């Protein structure tokens, strides 16, 4: 937490704490892990006091976004017109880097259902969704058991817990689509449409499902609210920088010794936790290509910028890049940067919806251009060509599916366009 | 201003329009003409097509004008050198997966497609790349 | 290399066309009934994932004509709806299906440690490839995206389409060489039941990692090792 | 509607500032020196409506429009086919001349020529265009409003249930 | 017969049971046939010469036909659908009445 | 070139001019022929000119800019001006009013 | 031509991007002649000359 | 009546009335009518035309 | 020249009735009505050009997007009555049979220019 140098959390600073499962994740460890604890003290405290204390534990949004959890739950209305409120947990983890929802789903289900009970009655929901990834079925079989024990216990529904509140949560399950982890697009498969997202100018907090006024938040951030809540917005401040406070868990994924999920203080040098955590890169650092920080939307960042790179939100910000995720990915001198952004092109000319025309081109046409260019048929113009169909794209779409499919593309001009004038020219050379 | 009646400024223009109208509806009673593809008066409004983005000062990024509310003193710009950019980007993502059948196809004269193009598109094109291809279904006898 | 499902549009066959009668059981229609419970009775038509799903476990597999007529029916909604949301989805298979549905992820993450030579190793062992189903129809091959499982990055996922919704498992085979996953093959056409999650370690732990056809072992700094810190209250 | 601020600025200004001296009705049609019974052919002056393909408005009266639409246009009359190569023949002169060539900016202008030339004349005001969407989906939110089905129903709730 | 049947299209290019978009020329003369509206002889017609043309098999389920073998010298580049094609069934090049038929999508 | 020039105005004045501006003009061609450059013969612009065969054959846009410009033609902004060229004749002048 | 791959138009259009301003004169303000005459030679040596144009404009 | 006529065609189907107002020098006649739509339409030709 | 009308090797004719031809012609000397065949193209059931009216200009060989219509070498068409001087889709296709031999030829080195 020392604002000189951050880095090597402790134990006793960690909020996901059986994360690999060496215990029982069901209620019988959660409550000797110490969740349940207080509910009712801190639920009865009133729905005010808690959104004070997330807006001073500086608490920002895990999934993405990065906007500050408490002033999203702020927006919410305080008074009924008529209509119920709904708190939807987005469960969809679908990113091609991200890995580290599951661990919380699967051995950690009793801290997220704590947790939307803390936050429905923070912003005044009657019934809770969580949605899951369809894939997660066994995720899923987990989570609805520590739904039905809390029931059993009445830890959820009328006077939940005790205190003069009434929570219902659901848990919902998609049929697989990476667009479906998108708020508004969330919005619509639960309702029963095709997951395509909602034009933002009327806004989920405005209206969401079934027209009410919703919020949809990542598990990690509900997961962390209760805990913050009883360690203290002070404790969560301290670990990280100014504006970038908390603990996030890392993903650590790729061309490395050991691959893990970890927990960490943000603002850890990158090469700090690939080293400490990750065992290193396979060859040691000097076989470094590039790192892709923050799952596969965000840009990726050569070696060279690696080195002095802190992970933080921010910062990521001014390396123009961005901590989406905590999904970093390491690729060595062996690995092909070509094909991998090739196959993130490809990942998202499957993904878009196909809803505005934009993303449902554009990401095709990027995808062969990629596909050409994995190969050398291109010519060196078509590099400035590819730039200028990534600026077609960016902020004339719905969503942001069509930015997280032109970020990768952009990285690799940016920093490896040496490499692809190379494979241009020697495949005409040769 | 009467009442219901708000004031919204198109093009450094004053227009009156009631409150209840969106962006392109103020823009069509500023004179101003939008391109517009899936839009339509009669029918709910869709933004898919993408193809009405104007400029807000207020919105850091161009917003579609048939889903957008208007507000009291937002300023519309409808000509500024970003909007022809993004008018023509838009225009060449819709042609490079149309088919070239243009001399076989019954709306050769009164296509918005072509029109759109020719006012609102690049006189050239970039895409070499293999086209999509759709299987016709019979819809009835007429 | 295209997936189980070429076709947009309802292509008409023996197995599948319109004279098919598809009918929930009374168990599944009780769970049909505890399904819509969670949702509100005016909003009905949020149940239609669910219970395609449902059908889809019942039917063995495959999401027929029948099979969205039913659930159009039962909803109280146009069947063009049924069918969008059928066809949007990936999970749901609209063609016939094999007792099991093997798939390898693809994306990078998997890429980077060795999803290609996975997928070429079970294509050969199997000998059909992607996209089709077994001679015998004991495997049906498929290729989908991330499965949120990239710290295990080479890993596939079987489903067991054979007992029905009683008896229907989408499981997770983790940090596996080409020849743990031949071994995982093996042992499903036998019908024992593998190891469930990743064959080298148990999870997400820091024990290694898959370099070409071997795992190695590396154990460096472990951070959950102790006793856990417990209940904690402000004072 | 706010300006066209081009050569249309002269032609308007070059409009203001001239002005033509009166005649009787039907004077200049004596003038003119075509054949009189051309006056005896009757006159509808009308603006075309908006092609049902087509979305867009300049071809209508809208303020986007900076060209002249009011057509002066004769009744129809005989057409057969040629015998020898079946092409439509016609004894009409001013067949095509009013929808062609005679445009007009206003209505009182077409009558005011129609007047000159001594044309009897009917006026046939457009359909009034009056671009209000209707309550259900004035807005993108109306299409995601609690209007659909009601507002949700919480009976299906597990404490109310219970 | 001819006089009272509906016009209709064999479904080559279309559909075997749909109407034929047809206009009002050769109605009174008596003449209900495209070829009879233009040719008076008893020669073999186009439609004979292009029915008699076979359909060709390519690889894919997209193929790209521009009329002619130069590109320049014939129809606009078209791309068809070979989905759901097949010798009896085949698809049709709009510009030049070309068949072709695909066995690919059948996974082979 | 050298304009040729003659004083009387007689009829055989115009003669000697007319033959010594055949000789101007065959100068002009041989210089025309030897600078003769490379490149563009038509306007780069498709929204005015028509595109080239293989061109509107490969791209949309260009099969779209050749159907609008064989069919609707281009649009010409309202204005008028009077053009006139050396013709052998004399001085030959078009006066277009567009609206 | 690099025009192959870069596409703008609007950046090129020159027939749709003409206009015309407007101005008022009146006969009370006086003509400026020395503006006309002021520069005019007054002997051989000063006479300076406007060169033919060689070509017209075009875009290359 | 070659006046009257070219205000019924549009501006590419009237170049041939320039050539046949003058038989005798064809070029000519057709320079002035296209420098003239080149001028309202501003269009720059290419030096080697 | 004299015009034709054009086929395909096949023995398909290349007309595809866009009809720019017919709005191009400044002399309107074309005259084409269309309708749908019975295999289901987009053919010609009238195609007739009036060489009496015809300037040969060849903007009508300029504007066909499938090269269907061609003004053929042959200057020898003189008749004896106006009549013959109307031709039709039949008489077309016959001159565009009679020269296609010649008439590909000369598209064949046209082709490089434009
Ligand atoms: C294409 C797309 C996919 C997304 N997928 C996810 C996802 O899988 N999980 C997630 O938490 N957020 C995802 N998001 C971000 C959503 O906006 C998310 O619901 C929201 O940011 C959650 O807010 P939070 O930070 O408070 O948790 C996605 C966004 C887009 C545009
Ligand atoms: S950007 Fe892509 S995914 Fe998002 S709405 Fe548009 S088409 Fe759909
Ligand atoms: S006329 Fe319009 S719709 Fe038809 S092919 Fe051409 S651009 Fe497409
Ligand atoms: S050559 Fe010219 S005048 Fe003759 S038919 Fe063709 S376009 Fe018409
Ligand atoms: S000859 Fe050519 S331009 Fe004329 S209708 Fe036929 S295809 Fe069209
Ligand atoms: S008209 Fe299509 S986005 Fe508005
Ligand atoms: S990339 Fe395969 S599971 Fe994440
Ligand atoms: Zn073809």
């Amino acid at each position: 937490p020392e604002k000189t140098t951050f880095g090597g959390l402790r134990d006793q600073d960690r909020i996901f704490t059986n994360i690999y499962g060496r215990h029982d994740p069901y209620i019988k460890g959660a409550e000797a892990r110490g969740d349940w604890y207080m509910t009712k003290d801190l639920v009865g405290k009133g729905r005010d006091w808690i959104i004070d204390q997330i807006k001073k534990s500086g608490l920002r949004g895990r999934g993405g976004a990065g906007f500050a959890s408490g002033l999203k739950w702020s927006f919410m209305p305080k008074v009924s017109d008529g209509r119920p409120s709904y708190l939807v947990v987005n469960g969809d983890e679908s990113e091609p880097g991200t890995c580290k929802d599951r661990e919380i789903m699967r051995h950690e289900p009793h801290k997220l259902v704590e947790g939307c009970l803390v936050a429905g009655t923070a912003m005044g929901a009657r019934a809770g969704y969580i949605y899951i990834r369809g894939e997660f079925v066994n995720e899923r079989k987990a989570v609805e058991r520590a739904v039905a024990e809390a029931y059993a216990k009445g830890y959820l529904g009328k006077n939940a817990c005790g205190s003069g509140v009434d929570f219902d949560l659901f848990v919902h399950y998609g049929a697989g689509a990476y667009i479906c982890g998108e708020e508004t697009a969330l919005i619509e498969s639960l309702e029963g449409k095709q997951g395509k997202p909602r034009l933002k100018p009327p806004f989920p907090a405005g209206m969401g499902l079934y027209g009410c006024p919703t919020t949809v938040t990542n598990v990690e951030t509900v997961a962390v609210s209760p805990t913050i809540l009883r360690r203290g917005p002070e404790w969560f401040s301290s670990f990280g920088r100014k504006n970038n406070a908390g603990t996030k868990l890392f993903a650590i994924s790729g061309h490395v010794n050991r691959p893990v999920t970890v927990e960490e203080e943000m603002s850890i040098p990158l090469r700090e936790l690939i080293e400490r955590h990750a065992g290193g890169v396979r060859g040691g650092w000097d076989n470094l290509l590039a790192i892709i920080p923050g799952g596969s939307s965000v840009p990726l960042l050569p070696k060279k910028m690696c080195d002095d790179v802190i992970m933080d939100f921010d910062a990521l910000r001014t390396a123009q890049s961005g901590l989406g995720t905590a999904a970093v990915i390491v690729m060595n001198k062996d690995t092909d940067v070509i094909d991998a952004i090739a196959r993130l092109s490809y990942f998202y000319k499957h993904e878009s919806c196909g809803q505005c025309t934009p993303c449902r081109e554009g990401t095709g046409w990027l995808y062969d251009i990629m596909s050409r260019m994995r190969k050398g048929d291109a010519r060196l113009e078509e590099i400035d060509m590819l730039w200028e169909i990534t600026k077609q794209i960016e902020g004339h779409t719905i969503c942001a599916l069509g930015d997280a499919a032109a970020w990768p593309v952009q990285g690799l001009i940016r920093h490896f366009r040496s490499e692809m004038e190379d494979r241009i020219k020697n495949a005409d050379q040769q | 201003l009467p009442a219901d009646k708000m004031e919204v400024f198109v093009n450094g223009e004053a227009v009156v329009v009631p409150k209840n109208f969106t962006v392109l509806q103020a823009c069509d009673a500023a004179g101003v003409d939008v391109p517009r593809f899936c839009y339509h008066q009669r029918l709910s409004i869709a933004g898919n097509c993408r193809m009405c983005l104007v400029e807000i000062e207020k919105a850091p990024k161009p917003v579609a004008s048939c889903a957008f509310p208007a507000g009291p003193g937002m300023k519309i710009k409808t000509d500024t050198p970003v909007i022809k950019k993004a008018r023509e980007g838009v225009m060449e993502f819709l042609l490079i997966n149309h088919p070239l059948d243009c001399p076989i196809c019954d709306q050769g004269g009164e296509c918005d497609l072509q029109d759109q193009a020719m006012i609102f598109g690049s006189d050239r094109s970039r895409f070499i790349e293999y086209k999509r291809a759709v299987a016709d279904k019979n819809l009835g006898p007429l | 290399t295209n997936s189980t499902d070429v076709f947009n549009v309802h292509h008409d066959t023996p197995e599948n066309n319109k004279d098919t009668k598809f009918d929930f059981t009374e168990a599944n229609y009780k769970l049909v009934n505890k399904i819509m419970s969670n949702y509100p009775s005016n909003y009905k038509a949020s149940a239609m994932i669910p219970l395609l799903d449902l059908a889809q476990q019942q039917n063995g597999g495959v999401v027929s004509l029948a099979v969205m007529n039913r659930v159009a029916q039962i909803l109280e909604v146009p069947p063009i709806k049924v069918y969008e949301v059928a066809t949007f989805f990936t999970m749901f298979n609209r063609s016939k299906m094999g007792k099991y549905h093997v798939c390898i992820c693809g994306t990078t993450p998997c890429r980077l440690q060795g999803a290609q030579k996975i997928e070429e190793a079970i294509t050969k062992h199997l000998g059909v490839g992607i996209g089709q189903t077994t001679a015998d129809g004991t495997f049906t091959l498929g290729e989908m995206e991330c499965m949120g499982a990239c710290v295990n990055a080479p890993m596939i996922a079987v489903a067991d389409y054979r007992n029905g919704v009683e008896g229907f498992s989408y499981n997770y085979y983790e940090d596996l060489t080409p020849q743990d996953a031949v071994n995982i093959l093996e042992k499903l056409k036998k019908g024992e039941k593998p190891k469930l999650g990743s064959q080298h370690r148990q999870t997400a732990e820091p024990a290694g990692a898959v370099v070409g056809d071997k795992w190695i072992p590396s154990s460096g700094e472990q951070t959950l090792m102790g006793e856990l810190p417990g209940p904690y209250c402000r004072d | 509607a706010t300006a066209p601020q081009d050569f249309s600025l002269a032609m308007k200004k070059a409009d203001e500032i001239y002005s033509g001296k009166t005649v009787k009705a039907g004077d200049i049609g004596f003038s003119a020196g075509v054949p009189l019974e051309t006056y005896n052919r009757k006159v509808r002056i009308f603006c075309p409506a908006k092609a049902a393909s087509q979305s867009g408005l300049g071809r209508t009266l809208h303020p986007s429009s900076k060209a002249p639409q009011w057509k002066i246009v004769f009744e129809n009359l005989s057409k057969w086919e040629n015998p020898l190569m079946g092409w439509t023949s016609t004894a009409d002169p001013l067949e095509n001349v009013g929808r062609s060539t005679l445009l007009f900016y206003t209505k009182e202008e077409a009558a005011a020529f129609c007047a000159k030339h001594g044309w009897e004349y009917v006026v046939d005001e457009p359909n009034p265009r009056k671009h209000i969407r209707q309550k259900r989906y004035l807005g993108y939110g109306d299409n995601y409003s609690i209007k659909r089905k009601g507002v949700p129903d919480l009976a299906h709730l597990p404490s109310n249930r219970s | 017969a001819e006089k009272n049947k509906i016009p209709e299209t064999v479904g080559g290019a279309a559909f075997k049971g749909d109407l034929r978009g047809t206009s009002a020329v050769g109605l009174g003369d008596g003449l209900y046939s495209h070829t009879s509206k233009w040719m008076q002889g008893n020669g073999k017609s186009p439609m004979d010469y292009i029915n008699e043309v076979e359909p060709i098999k390519v690889k894919g389920l997209v193929v790209a036909s521009h009329g002619s073998d130069d590109p320049a010298l014939g129809c606009p580049v078209e791309y068809i659908s070979l989905k759901g094609t097949s010798y009896e069934n085949p698809a049709v090049c709009k510009y030049t009445g070309n068949r072709y038929y695909s066995d690919c999508w059948k996974h082979g | 070139f050298n304009v040729p020039i003659a004083g009387h105005g007689d009829c055989y004045d115009r003669y000697l001019v007319r033959v010594q501006e055949m000789r101007e003009s065959l100068r002009i061609i041989y210089q025309c022929l030897n600078e003769m450059p490379d490149g563009l013969y038509k306007t780069p612009d498709q929204k005015v000119s028509p595109p080239s065969r293989g061109q509107m054959k490969q791209s949309m846009e260009s099969l779209i800019h050749h159907f609008k410009l064989f069919s609707e033609g281009y649009h010409v902004p309202a204005g008028e001006t009077y053009r006139a060229v050396e013709a052998p004749k004399g001085e030959f002048g078009v006066y277009l009013v567009s609206r | 031509p690099k025009l192959v791959y870069d596409i703008k138009y609007f950046a090129r259009d020159y027939r749709r991007n003409n206009s015309y301003t407007v101005r008022s004169v009146d006969s009370k303000t006086p003509f400026d002649y020395s503006k006309v005459f002021g520069s005019a030679p007054l002997k051989p040596a000063d006479v300076k000359t406007v060169r033919i144009p060689e070509v017209m404009p075009h875009r290359g | 009546g070659t006046e009257k006529l070219l205000e019924y065609k549009t501006y590419n189907q009237g170049i041939p009335y320039f050539d046949r107002l003058d038989y005798v020098s064809m070029m000519c006649m057709e320079h002035s009518y296209v420098l003239a739509i080149e001028q309202l339409l501003n269009v720059a030709v290419p030096l080697r035309g | 020249g004299e015009h034709a009308l054009r086929r395909y090797p096949t023995g398909e004719e290349r007309c595809i009735s866009c009809k720019l031809c017919e709005a191009i012609c400044p002399a309107q000397a074309i005259t084409i009505e269309a309708e749908e065949r019975e295999d289901g193209s987009r053919k010609t059931t009238r195609y007739d050009i009036d060489m009496t009216k015809c300037i040969y200009c060849g903007f009508c060989q300029e504007a066909c997007p499938v090269d269907a219509i061609v003004e053929g070498p042959n200057f020898e068409f003189s008749t004896e009555t106006r009549e013959e001087l109307l031709y039709d889709k039949q008489k077309l296709l016959e001159n565009g049979d009679k020269w296609e031999q010649e008439i590909a030829a000369n598209l064949r080195t046209e082709s490089l220019y434009r």
